[PDB]
RNA sequence: CCCACCCCGACCCGCCAGGGCAAGGCUGGUGCCAGCAGCCGCGGUAAUUCCAGCUCGGCGAGCGUCGCGCGGCGCUGCUGCAGUUGAAACGCCCGUAGUUGGCCCCCCGCCGCCACGAGGAAACGGGAGCGCUCCAGGCAGGUUGGA
């Protein structure tokens, strides 16, 4: 949601995007950032148009490399492997 | 830590800061007591003697000039000092016995600008203000 | 007029982007300032020179001279960038500072001290910096109380809408580059620090991803 | 040798979680450790632990998600009226809105909102944000 | 001793730590031409008055809402801004008294008040007529232009019965 | 007792500056001399700094100079400094006083600790209420009050 006014309204200019990794925020200028998508067949081996899974990785964790093995573990708990 | 801690440590934090408050210079020249017995003016802000000559001092090594000044005799402890006469054409007030007062100049105690071993200066001439001297507001008997 | 070198660029001007915030989110460079101008047409900008170093390379003949230029830029309400630029004339050097400011654009988040009545009057929370030696500490403070920093600080404080702020400089801040550059770093670093207002998990919708 | 374990827990729980690691271990526990997790959880900034006995001082297997910022020890448990916790809340705290500093008080182990809306005092033993 | 002796004085200024910024100079003379303000000392006087009332509402924000000295000073501090017209009544809130500023204490003093009520055609001519006698609060002759009028006596500011503009 | 204040009647600035720190720039004289300059520096016969004239700046019935305390100063550091090379880890081992000491039983006693009371001085310091015409004050006042 974000910071709120006294009565109830978000005086927040945006909301960072967090990491599906580590959840921590990603911020601007964070250029090793990467967002991307993956299928999800769902239908006898092809894709459906427009219907897809989408995670974020900040530049901490691909740094070390860790992201070969969290997006393995993340895919596998959304039907998308095993 | 590099400094000792635990709840019953009062009495040393309190030694070690004791004992390493005499290494800084501005504290031991402010609390030993060897400052205020050579102080010439004897922790004053200013006090009265007697000239006994008339002297000319030159400059430091970039600038080059004649200073004019006085040796003065206190009269309260009899110590010897140089005073600083400034303001163009005043040290032509100071005949060979006039009461001055003489006040510091600045930096307490410590030599200012290009005058080498002068820490004192003449604010006052047999009675009159200097500065009034020159600036032709007062003017001095005969 | 101007013809884009890249493909952000190329969809700014159609009607593509809204705001500045969705390239925030989405955190992308920005590599032509008049993407910057499109967004804040015609002085909603301030602009002033912080500094200027003449700087001397030694040389067989004898001594070059060039100058450093330092300038900030920012809207007064949420925006804040700071560039530097070089060059052998003055005003070449002030032009390149100028145009590197404001590729440096970057939004500043705000908050409460105590009362949360009106609009958001000070830092978020605490913010700290460090540039070469200099290192500086934003503490949110009260209604009233001002802009309490040094007059190099108070500028990069004003530009970027705080109102209220308490301000402590450990380091040689004499080097004003390195004191700018602290401020900055520490302003920047304002959106990534997780708060329990953040906390709550989304579902990311690639529709509205444009498309890095 | 070792004086201080929840110290060294909270290092261990720090340096894990800015790794990005999922779970950690610490050992050894005590009752102290167990009190102080126990807040962090009701705060909602920890998940699930579990203390696992050897007969000896006992290990802990903390999981984690991401929401800590800091947490440390304020050692020595310097002792706090009730009108001082603010001259320590802005001094540890990243605000005054979001935070908390743990006092050990003779009505149990509470965060310092508690130790004010029961306006008393105790001793500081840590804080975490 | 004398009695003299135990009789209280005290500074009622303060003057600012860096004597030469140049905004704040300009800033510092706008509102020398805007009331006709005699010099420097009646900017810091205003200043202090604030610096007090500020403290007093910092101090309670930092107490629970609950306790009896926030019940009780922090009423007493409204109760007195609202007469003097500091602070008006739709605020009656202590957090609504740490945004005010030093021009909503110089809008009541009896120069900006007859000018206000257009007594005056200008502050300067104000200033003047003030220290001539000409003007009477509730019937009662004030000399003083930094007079500070309560919001009660601001119906009856008059030209005083007793003068050669009668 | 006289006076000051109040009431009624008739007459009627100055002190420091102007290159930087630090707000504010043309003519004459002097030519490393006289002098200035807290610190950087200025002056060698074209001086943004000396001595003057004009103009301009700051504070103002008050301004400048000297000495000292506090602040500046996280350059004394409990909060809160530094110790490879800038100043700074004893050549090394043992070891008393001192400082510090894992985990575990709850629901007793004795410390510490937290809270609330009792008891003792006012003035000062905070602070409720009050138009000495305002104010520094004072404890006033129009059934009252000095909480
Ligand atoms: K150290
Ligand atoms: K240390
Ligand atoms: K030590
Ligand atoms: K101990
Ligand atoms: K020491
Ligand atoms: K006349
Ligand atoms: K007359
Ligand atoms: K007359
Ligand atoms: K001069
Ligand atoms: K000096
Ligand atoms: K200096
Ligand atoms: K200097
Ligand atoms: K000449
Ligand atoms: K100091
Ligand atoms: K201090
Ligand atoms: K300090
Ligand atoms: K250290
Ligand atoms: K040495
Ligand atoms: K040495
Ligand atoms: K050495
Ligand atoms: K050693
Ligand atoms: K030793
Ligand atoms: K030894
Ligand atoms: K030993
Ligand atoms: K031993
Ligand atoms: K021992
Ligand atoms: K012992
Ligand atoms: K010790
Ligand atoms: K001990
Ligand atoms: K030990
Ligand atoms: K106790
Ligand atoms: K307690
Ligand atoms: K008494
Ligand atoms: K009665
Ligand atoms: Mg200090």
């Amino acid at each position: 949601i974000g910071m709120k006014n006294s009565s109830g309204v978000v005086v927040d200019a945006y909301i960072p995007r967090k990491c599906s990794a580590t959840n921590r925020l990603i911020g601007p200028k964070d250029h090793a950032a990467v967002q991307l998508s993956v299928a999800r067949v769902n239908d006898k081996g092809k894709m459906i148009e427009n219907n897809y899974v989408t995670f974020a990785f900040c530049g901490a964790i691909r740094s070390r490399g860790g992201v070969d093995s969290a997006f393995m573990l993340l895919a596998q708990e959304h039907g998308l492997m095993e | 830590m590099s400094k000792t801690s635990g709840l019953y440590t009062a009495r040393k934090l309190r030694t070690v800061r004791r004992v390493n408050r005499w290494a800084d210079k501005k504290y031991r020249k402010a609390h030993l007591g060897t400052w205020l017995k050579a102080n010439p003016l004897e922790g004053a802000c200013m006090a009265r003697g007697i000239v006994t000559q008339k002297i000319g001092i030159s400059a430091k090594q970039p600038n080059s000039a004649v200073r004019k000044a006085v040796r003065v005799q206190l009269t309260k402890n009899s110590k010897k000092i140089t005073a600083f006469v400034p303001r163009d054409g005043s040290i032509t007030y100071i005949d060979n016995n006039d009461e001055v007062l003489v006040a510091g100049f600045g930096r307490a105690g410590r030599a200012v600008g290009d005058i080498p071993g002068c820490r004192f200066k003449v604010i006052k001439v047999a009675g009159i203000g200097l500065l009034a001297l020159f600036l032709r507001k007062r003017e001095k008997r005969a | 007029e101007w013809h884009p070198s890249t493909k952000l660029g190329r969809l700014v001007k159609a009607g593509k982007i809204e705001s500045l915030y969705d390239i925030f989110k989405y955190s992308l460079p920005i590599k032509e300032t008049e993407i910057i101008d499109y967004f804040f047409p015609k002085s909603e900008l301030a602009e002033e020179v912080c500094n200027i170093m003449s700087v001397q390379k030694q040389t067989t003949a004898g001594q070059r001279t060039r100058f450093r230029a330092h300038v900030i830029v920012g809207n007064r309400d949420g925006f804040i960038g700071y560039g530097a630029g070089v060059s052998k004339e003055v005003a070449n050097a002030i032009k390149k500072a100028a145009k590197n400011a404001r590729l440096n654009i970057v939004p500043v988040r705000r908050g409460f001290w105590g009362g949360k009545l009106g609009d958001p009057h000070t830092v978020s929370s605490k913010l700290s910096g460090k540039c070469g030696s200099v290192r500086v500490r934003l503490i949110p403070a009260p209604r009233g109380a001002g802009i309490v920093a040094s007059p190099t600080v108070a500028k990069v404080l004003e530009f970027a809408g705080v109102s209220d702020v308490f301000t402590r400089q450990s380091g040689h801040s004499r080097t004003l580059m390195n004191s700018v550059g602290a401020v900055y770093n520490a302003l920047k670093s304002s959106y990534s620090i997780l708060t329990p207002d953040l906390w709550k998990k989304e579902q990311l919708d690639h529709v509205q991803d444009i498309r890095t | 040798v070792r004086i201080n374990v929840l110290r060294d827990a909270l290092k261990s729980i720090c340096n894990a979680q800015r790794i990005g690691k999922k779970q950690v271990i610490v050992r050894p526990s005590s009752k102290v450790i167990i009190e102080f997790l126990q807040l962090m959880q009701k705060n909602g900034y920890i998940s699930d632990f579990a203390v696992v006995d050897n007969h000896r001082s006992n290990r802990i297997v903390v999981n984690l998600i991401g929401r800590l910022n800091k947490a440390g020890v304020i050692s020595p448990r310097f002792d706090i009226p009730a009108n001082d916790i603010e001259k320590w809340v802005v001094n540890l705290l990243p605000s005054r809105l979001f935070g908390h500093i743990i006092l050990t008080t003779s009505q149990g182990i509470m965060d310092h909102i508690e130790a004010q809306h029961r306006q008393i005092g105790g001793k500081v033993i840590g804080y975490f944000y | 001793p004398r009695i003299s002796r135990h009789r209280n004085s005290s500074k009622t200024y303060s003057t600012p730590k860096k004597p030469f910024t140049k905004p704040r100079l300009d800033a510092e003379l706008k509102l020398c031409g805007e009331y006709g303000l005699k010099c420097k000392r009646e900017i810091y006087r205003a200043r202090y008055m604030l610096a007090k009332i500020r403290r007093t509402a910092r101090n309670l924000l930092t107490l629970d809402e609950n306790d009896i000295k926030r019940r009780f000073e922090g009423a007493a501090l409204l109760r007195r801004l609202h007469m003097l017209g500091i602070l008006d009544e739709e605020k009656d809130q202590l957090d609504y008294v740490l945004g005010l500023r030093i021009e909503d204490i110089f809008k009541r003093r009896l120069q900006s008040v007859i000018v206000e009520s257009k007594l005056a055609k200008s502050v300067h001519h104000a200033r003047n007529m003030i220290k001539a006698r000409h003007i009477s609060v509730g019937g009662q002759i004030v000399n003083i232009p930094s007079y500070m009028v309560r919001i009660s006596n601001t119906s009856r500011v008059a030209i005083a019965d007793t003068s050669s503009l009668a």
